[PDB]
């Protein structure tokens, strides 16, 4: 239960906002976030400007 | 006609019966071994009658009884796809499972859950056979996931063993990575083709199944050991000898290439995935075979022989030969299971051990297993007139004939050389003639039922190589002439 | 029969009339007549029992019939009564469309195996009647969010009419 | 070190719960720690009178 | 809908006055019977929602959740038998009163016809849950658990209050049917996105998404065994009903505004799955897997697709069943061991042959394998998300890649292997438990055989 | 001593004092009675007659009705060749074209 | 049994102002 | 058999059923307050037969 | 919505012209709840004095449920009265001011040009 | 039952603190050292070297034979990391 | 455990064979329905528009 506490609850009271901590925490707190957001919006707009004139096909995809 | 409509599914029903008999709990747990052994035997017999009915009238069939959903444009029904592929594959499947059930009865004679073990193979083979005849991709994935998870449990049969459950985790991990590609494929189909029935998609004739073919290739690489997603089978035979010889030899590791066979009409449309499958089937025949060149365990060597030969039907579907690969899996169930049978026999006789070291010069005291192992070794190395002739021999002359990847072409003869190599490695190690074993000699196949099962698969590995090769309707490319070299 | 060829098509049946070239007895016919004698006949007579007891006391049901109601095009804005009625009518017509495309689904699916390796040339007309049921479906019902309403369906029809009129007038400049 | 601890048990709990609770911390003891002298209270009434009267010019 | 509500309300004096030891029996029996009356409501006429009165209406979206809650009430009712056998009779009746009032407020929420009444009963659920968590908790951190849960839910809810009164002032009514029929395009005005945020964030709070998911892990761990399944089971899905109904006015602004939260779910359902490989507590393990499943259902909602809606509607029921299913097992093992450490006791199959069987199909249902309704609910979401944005299958494949790695890991590190030698008080499994997971898992496949009922209201 | 407490009591198991018990309560007869009631409707008619109730519920969204009523529409319209579907559900003629 | 506030848990309020 | 004592200790199992039927009757009550379109349904204008007098209760 | 209404007599609970309104039914669901509201007051009273909560002095319960249901009844007449007046001068103001409430023209959905949004 | 010395607490910064944490984890002061002070809530928890349980002696009478652990001993923050089932630090041939 | 499985089955089949023989009996006493056209004069009750007899009865009582 020492390891249980030190893995579950002891983290925050001994946690200090070191420059490294803030750095990598922000790194993977907005890197994957905005990166997935970017790739998804990229493909979504790709189909958006591929469908308004009719390039993309919707022949058998009725069950959307 | 009507009997072909009925008995082709009574074959499945008769095997569903012992399972709910088990859920009744009135069944005597010692009689259940013979119960389910007998049931798989009858189901094999009752599976031949659709086989010769089809052989008479060369006709396929799909049954779509009472449906499950009717969502907008999707009517998910119980669509069993028992065409020539399914009705020709199953009888060999239940024959192999029955022979190995007798083998397991002999081998698993000192386990409290022997009936539990046997019904476990029973449920595994039920989801296998429903996967074999599954027109809708939903039933296809039902069988896919069912065989995968029940494999996982069968590897984890020795739950006390840490390595057993660890290897089960690895197997489910890789199988599930393949299931990711399966999920991508079914998502593409339900978006584009908006239906699950395989016949419906082939009907639509979507000659550009890029993402579908990629997903099915990934799923096959998962369930059929291929580079990257191969090592889960090196983990999988850690389970008992019956499961290692039934599942991890020729029944569910063939599921991926079998799925590609069922999806061949979409496969042949694209040729790039054909080249990639050539590359994968060559590279597995590389890695597994060279690792088996020096392996100190009889289970391992034959397991890598399996995986390489599965990559060989991967090459076969990659050179636009689905049915050649189908005959290959059909006689594969015979012969590769047969050699894993010999392996389990020597294991049980030789102090429950599998390493190629510390053998007792078995040929003197292990004669029947010796002959079976020699002819199986010759079969996996393309023995003429045997299972091998209408197998890897055919596929090799096809790949040499057809326009194939060069490196794949040289690689598959290197693979055949290695196939000879380790197959004779077990020969000159086990039956070499120098005894190395405990002072009490236990190497003896005196069990009558073991002999019966071994010879039951043995006759198929001698006969059934050609008792189906010319009987089948002309279905492959008949390249008769070719350069002598 | 309960069904019909007009909405459930089925090609005429044809069999090769097997004439064996060998003197060995034909097995498949023999096993089929055996399976008839010990399986087909008892279930047939049991269903004879069932049919006679059915005919002993017969009851009927009727097609639940509806009638046309004012639609959203004729529905007044803010008129909640005709609003709801047109919603009901449009949703049941949407269900009608889903069912009829299901019938075409099953027609084409069964045709594929019915016509064989020749399916690519006999079901093509069936495929021809599919490539047009989807597109028109997309014209009448498609992309309507997940709260699809007769109002939103009318808005989509508005998109279609303005687009086709725009194409017509741009052709006429 | 990235999913657990640092993200869940360090970061998200710090930002919304703990930071707001610390704001209430720091602004509860600067709000409710007056000694009780009538003077400083009355000059609080005082400057409020002009802020209401001329500075904001409530009447204007 | 008086037919099912009135029996629940009037059931309360029965428990509050019956004999000191027949209260369990009578509450159980009458719960099974009002659930029996409840399943008669699965009927749904055409596309019309099943109307009952000016204030109460239901439909195919509601009915599975209603009969769900009615089916659960017996489950924690007789799960409480072990944990409340030693406390005072009046406290026992008070606990049963808390559970009954909770179920009453749930069936009031789900049958609500007008928005603000749905909201009143939407926040009326915290009071019984807060009381149950704080009073009948076990460890120390339960107080901070109640604080986190209550404050999170409120801080979500109040903006929804202001938004709803604003809707009533502007549109003219808050009845569900009219605002669906009198719906208007929510434009891209800079007040409209805050309108949307107020109408959405409240439900998102009690649907733990990435970042705002501390109350569930820090409350379900030490919530009472009966309460924990109720939190993990239903009150995460009343928010789903909230989205289901409120999204009829939030379009078309939802098309591009949903993007921040949308991805925050997909990557989210990976992180709470990625976090899910490493837990020191089994209850936290189930909680994090639950969070992953609700991120899945969130992305199901935000696409606004009929297939996405079907996958969702199936997913709330499936996830609630499986989550409570696992939480019962966690309760049983903890009660036998009086601790909640992960690797404290592996290899329990060597001692409880049927209990780890229950573990096995519990994890299998958590796997979402076919043909279980978990798989079909997931699968509809797979198809909808693919038709949405092609690649989404990569992240969601990572989710159907992590789910079993932690589910079967929990099997191998609890049931498989061997028992730890120090513990010796593990007695044979009592019929109460295995019976309760029987009533949990068997209908999970029973209604799987009939997926139309829980399939969705767009059928 | 720091406080006057009763130490943590031992967590008794019903089987030890009373074998054949059920983990349901202390008095065996109501242990039985709780068995009967839970193994009643819980697994009884709620679970099974309830299964028939949900399985044999009246027409679901009139799908069974919508099935039968649409082959007639199909037949009617193929009689004149106009196909089973249409591009438009709402009729263009009754709705005006703006400008 | 469950956990009840220890003497210290009541002590932390105490002290006139508890924050 | 001390029926008085049995009802004294076992009478709770009776109150819930009478509640349910109460709800049913109350639902019936609700219907009669909500008969605005009595056979005014625009797909169910089916003529009132000379025998009965109401469409539904 | 009122205290500056003309002819409003002060400190007068129920004005004379209220009687033209339908008096609340004795079985009014609101009224019976406020009768139940009487029960909660009675049941708590026995609890405060640690008296037998279920059956301590039914005489106290009787006035607790009868006084509450009474003062509820008169309140409901006034409740309906104000809501009636709010709706009364409602229409009087509308009728007396036709200009401020123009007759908005009704146009069917076939004439409007609502633009459908593709939700993909 | 419980005291404060065997509850993980503050990060040690003085030799007396190191000895207190050494008792806290039942492992001596000289080989006691916590993880870096880079704010991961490491506190007094010692940076136990990242070895697995496959490298230990299976023949040893481990009080937790399933993972070759012993009754009441300091365990690594990532013990579940380096279990026999999961990743192992056992050496590879080269 | 075995006592459980025994009582599970005992009470599941306890009311299982009753309803099972009931549905098989109605399927072999009056069976399904046959299509009929316009009901001249007679208006169909709300349970007449169905096909299965037990589905008619359920709509007959609680519907
Ligand atoms: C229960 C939930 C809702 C609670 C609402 C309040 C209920 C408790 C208070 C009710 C009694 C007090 C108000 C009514 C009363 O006794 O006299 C009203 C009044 C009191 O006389 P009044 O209304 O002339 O004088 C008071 C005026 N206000 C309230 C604006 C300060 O009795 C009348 O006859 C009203 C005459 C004027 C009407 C305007």
């Amino acid at each position: 239960i020492r390891w249980t506490y030190a893995r579950s609850a002891n983290i925050y009271p001994n946690f200090r906002p070191t420059p490294k901590t803030s750095l990598l925490g922000a790194l993977f707190g907005i890197g994957p976030l905005f990166f997935w957001y970017y790739v998804f919006k990229t493909d979504r707009d790709k189909k958006e400007k591929l469908i308004q004139e009719g390039k993309l096909d919707q022949t058998f995809n009725i069950s959307y | 006609m009507n009997p072909f409509a009925s008995l082709t599914l009574t074959t499945l029903i008769i095997l569903t019966i012992p399972i709910m008999m088990s859920n009744s709990n009135i069944y005597k747990t010692n009689l259940y071994p013979n119960y389910v052994k007998t049931t798989v035997s009858y189901a094999f017999t009752l599976s031949l009658v659709p086989l010769l009915m089809f052989m008479h009238t060369g006709q396929e069939m799909i049954i779509s009884n009472w449906h499950w959903m009717t969502l907008q444009t999707v009517e998910l029904s119980l669509s069993f796809k028992m065409d020539y592929f399914s009705v020709m594959f199953i009888p060999v499947a239940l024959f192999v499972t029955w022979s190995i059930m007798e083998f397991s009865m002999w081998y698993m004679h000192s386990d409290p859950f022997i009936n539990r073990f046997f019904k476990y193979l029973v449920l595994f083979l039920i989801t296998m056979m429903i996967l074999v005849t599954a027109n809708n991709l939903f039933q296809l994935f039902i069988g896919w996931e069912g065989v995968g998870i029940m494999s996982f449990l069968l590897i984890g049969w020795w739950h006390g063993r840490t390595d057993a459950n660890t290897a089960a985790l690895q197997a489910i991990l890789y199988n599930r990575i393949g299931d990711i590609g399966f999920v991508l494929s079914m998502a593409w189909f339900l978006t584009h083709s908006n239906a699950w029935d395989l016949q419906q998609i082939f009907m639509l004739n979507n000659e550009c199944p890029n993402m579908p073919l990629i997903g099915l290739l990934l799923a096959a690489a998962g369930k059929s050991a291929q580079f990257g997603l191969h090592p889960w089978l090196p983990s999988a035979m850690e389970g008992p000898t019956p499961v290692s010889a039934l599942l991890h030899s020729s029944t569910m590791v063939v599921a991926g290439v079998f799925l590609l066979i069922r999806f061949y009409p979409l496969m042949e449309t694209n040729k790039l995935v054909q080249t990639m499958t050539l590359c994968l089937g060559a590279i597995t025949t590389l890695f597994t075979a060279l690792c088996a060149i020096t392996q100190n365990d009889i289970k391992k060597i034959v397991a890598f022989s399996t995986s390489s030969q599965l990559g060989l039907m991967m090459v076969t579907i990659g050179i636009n030969q689905p049915h050649l690969a189908f005959l290959h899996i059909c006689m594969h169930a015979f012969f590769k299971a047969m050699l894993f049978m010999c392996s389990g026999s020597i294991i049980h006789s030789l102090n429950d051990e599998q390493d190629i070291r510390k053998m007792g010069g078995l040929y003197k005291a292990m004669p029947f297993t010796t002959t079976a192992l020699i002819i199986g070794s010759l079969a996996l190395t393309g023995m003429p007139y045997l299972t091998g002739f209408y197998s890897k021999d055919l596929i090799i002359e096809a790949v040499n004939m057809s326009y194939t990847n060069a490196w794949a072409l040289l690689m598959t003869l290197i693979a055949t050389s290695l196939t000879a190599a380790y197959s004779t490695r077990i020969i000159f190690f086990a039956f070499l003639g120098k005894p190395r074993f405990p002072p009490l000699v236990l190497i003896n196949e005196n069990n009558p039922l073991l002999i019966n099962s071994i010879k039951r698969l043995l006759i198929g590995s001698i006969f059934a190589g050609f008792i189906i090769s010319n009987n089948i309707p002309p279905m492959t490319v008949p390249n008769t002439t070719m350069p002598l070299y | 029969d309960s069904w019909d060829k007009d909405v459930y098509p089925e090609p005429p049946r044809r069999t090769p009339a097997p004439a064996p070239q060998t003197s060995l007895p034909n097995p498949v016919t023999y096993l089929t007549k055996i399976f008839d004698l010990l399986v087909d006949r008892p279930v047939t007579l049991a269903r004879e029992f069932i049919e006679q007891q059915h005919a002993k006391n017969r009851y009927y049901y009727y097609h639940r019939e509806f009638r046309r109601v004012p639609d959203i095009t004729e529905c007044e804005e803010k008129d909640i009564l005709c609003m709801f009625e047109a919603e009901m009518q449009w949703r049941r017509d949407y269900k009608v469309d889903q069912e009829i495309v299901n019938i075409i689904q099953e027609r084409l699916k069964a045709c594929q195996q019915r016509e064989g390796e020749s399916y690519r040339q006999n079901c093509a007309k069936e495929l021809e009647q599919f490539t047009q049921v989807s597109k028109a479906f997309q014209d009448r019902y498609s992309d309507l969010g997940a709260h699809y309403s007769a109002r939103k369906c009318l808005a989509k029809q508005k998109q279609r009419m303005l687009a086709e009129r725009k194409a017509a007038k741009e052709a006429a400049a | 070190k990235s999913a657990s601890s640092l993200l869940d048990l360090i970061w998200l709990e710090t930002i919304l719960p703990k930071t707001t609770s610390f704001i209430q911390m720091k602004m509860s003891i600067m709000v409710s720690n007056q000694k009780g002298l009538i003077k400083l209270y009355f000059l609080s009434f005082l400057i409020t009178i002009m802020i209401s009267m001329t500075l904001f010019n409530y009447h204007e | 809908m008086l037919k099912i509500i009135i029996p629940t309300t009037m059931l309360l004096p029965m428990t509050w006055m019956s004999k000191h030891n027949m209260i369990w029996i009578n509450a159980t029996v009458h719960s099974l019977l009002i659930s029996l009356i409840s399943l008669s409501l699965l009927n749904q006429l055409g596309e019309n929602s099943l109307n009952f009165s000016l204030t109460f209406f239901s439909d195919s979206l509601s009915a599975p959740l209603l009969v769900l809650t009615t089916w659960l009430l017996p489950l924690m009712l007789m799960a409480s038998q072990s944990h409340l056998s030693k406390e005072t009779t009046t406290r026992k009746k008070l606990y049963i009163t808390m559970l009954i009032l909770l179920q009453l407020f749930l069936i009031m929420t789900f049958t609500a016809t007008e928005l603000i009444l749905f909201y009143i009963l939407f926040e009326a659920t915290l009071v019984p849950t807060l009381i149950i968590i704080t009073r009948w908790g076990n460890q120390t951190e339960r107080l901070n658990a109640g604080l986190y849960f209550l404050f999170y839910t409120l801080a979500g809810s109040l903006p929804l209050l202001v938004a709803l009164v604003y809707i009533q002032n502007t549109t003219g009514s808050l009845n569900f049917l009219i605002i669906h029929y009198w719906s208007h395009p929510l434009s891209n005005s800079w007040s409209n996105i805050f309108m949307w945020l107020a109408c959405i964030m409240a439900f998102m709070v009690k649907m733990p998404l990435y970042g705002l998911h501390l109350w569930l892990p820090k409350a379900h761990v030490e919530a009472p065994i009966a309460g924990s399944m109720v939190l993990a089971a239903v009150l995460l899905k009343l928010g789903g009903y909230g989205m289901m109904r409120i999204t009829t006015i939030l379009n078309p602004l939802t098309n591009y505004m949903a993007y921040p939260f949308l991805m925050l779910s997909m990557w989210g359902m990976i992180m709470t799955s990625s976090i899910c490989l490493r837990q020191t507590d089994l209850k936290s393990l189930i909680a994090y897997s639950s969070v992953s499943h609700m991120a899945l259902v969130i992305v199901a909602i935000m696409i606004q697709t009929p297939w996405s809606f079907m996958g969702a509607t199936a997913l709330m029921i499936a996830h609630g069943l499986t989550s409570s299913m696992l939480f019962c097992l966690a309760n049983t093992n903890y009660e036998r061991v009086h601790s909640r450490t992960m690797i404290l006791a592996r290899g329990l199959q060597t001692l409880l042959p049927l209990m780890a069987t229950w573990w096995l199909m519990a994890s299998l249902t958590n796997l979402a394998l076919p043909p279980s309704i978990n798989l079909i609910g997931e699968l509809f979401i797979i198809t909808a998300s693919f038709s949405w944005s092609n690649i989404t299958i990569i992240l969601m494949g990572m989710n159907m890649m992590i789910t079993a790695l932690y589910s079967l890991y929990m099997l191998i590190t609890t049931q498989r292997g061997k028992y730890t030698h120090h513990i010796n008080n593990i007695k044979a499994s009592f019929t109460r438990e295995n019976a309760l997971m029987a009533l949990h898992i068997l209908p999970l496949l029973l209604l799987t055989l009939n997926p139309k009922m829980i399939l969705g209201p767009l059928y | 001593i720091r406080l006057q407490e009763d130490p943590d009591p031992e967590d008794e198991n019903l089987y030890e004092k009373n074998p054949d018990s059920h983990g349901y309560d202390k008095d065996p007869i109501v242990d039985l009675w709780n068995m009967r009631v839970v193994f009643f409707f819980g697994f009884s008619i709620v679970l099974v007659l309830g299964s028939t109730f949900v399985a044999y519920l009246p027409d679901y969204r009139m799908q069974e009705w919508a099935r039968r009523e649409a082959e007639r529409l199909v037949k009617y319209r193929e009689a004149n060749g106009l196909p089973l579907m249409e591009s438009n559900c709402f009729d263009p003629n009754k709705i005006q074209l703006p400008e | 049994r469950q956990w009840q506030p220890d003497v210290e848990w009541a002590e932390q309020f105490g002290g006139a102002v508890m924050y | 058999m001390n029926v008085l004592q049995i009802v004294r200790d076992h009478w709770v199992h009776i109150l819930v059923p009478v509640g349910f039927v109460f709800g049913c009757y109350l639902d019936r009550r609700s219907d009669e307050k909500l008969t605005a379109f009595r056979n005014k349904s625009l797909l169910f204008k089916r003529e009132l037969r000379p025998n009965e007098e109401v469409t539904w209760k | 919505m009122m205290s500056g209404r003309p002819g409003r007599v002060p400190l007068q609970f129920l004005p004379n012209e209220a009687r033209s309104l339908p008096p609340p039914k004795l079985t009014d669901p609101r009224l019976v709840y406020m009768g139940f509201l009487g029960y909660c007051s009675g049941l708590i009273d026995n609890a405060i004095r640690r008296r037998p909560v279920v059956s301590a002095g039914l005489h106290r319960q009787l006035l607790y449920v009868t006084s509450f249901v009474f003062f509820g009844y008169y309140l409901l007449k006034r409740q309906d009265y104000m809501y009636a007046l709010r709706d009364h001068d409602m229409f009087a103001y509308v009728k007396s001011h036709p200009e401020d409430f123009p007759e908005k023209d009704k146009k069917t959905y076939g004439e409007i040009l609502e633009e459908f949004h593709p939700v993909r | 039952h419980v005291t404060k010395d065997m509850f993980p607490g503050p990060y040690p910064k003085t030799p007396e603190e190191r000895a207190a944490a050494a008792k806290k984890y039942n492992m001596r002061v000289e080989d006691y050292e916590p993880y870096p002070d880079d704010g991961m809530g490491y506190g007094d928890y010692p940076k136990l070297p990242d070895r697995s349980q496959q490298e230990r002696d299976p023949w040893y009478d481990w009080d937790h034979p399933d993972l070759r652990l012993n009754w009441g001993e300091p365990i690594h923050w990532d013990l579940d990391m380096y279990i026999r089932n999961r990743v192992d630090t056992s050496p590879t041939p080269v | 455990d075995r006592r459980f499985l025994k009582l599970m089955r005992f009470y599941i089949l306890l009311t299982g064979i009753p309803v099972a023989i009931g549905i098989t009996l109605v399927n072999v006493f009056i069976g399904e329905a046959e299509l009929a056209d316009i009901p001249e004069g007679y208006v169909p009750e709300h349970w007449e528009y169905f096909k299965h007899p037990i589905s008619r009865w359920i709509a007959r009582t609680f519907y």
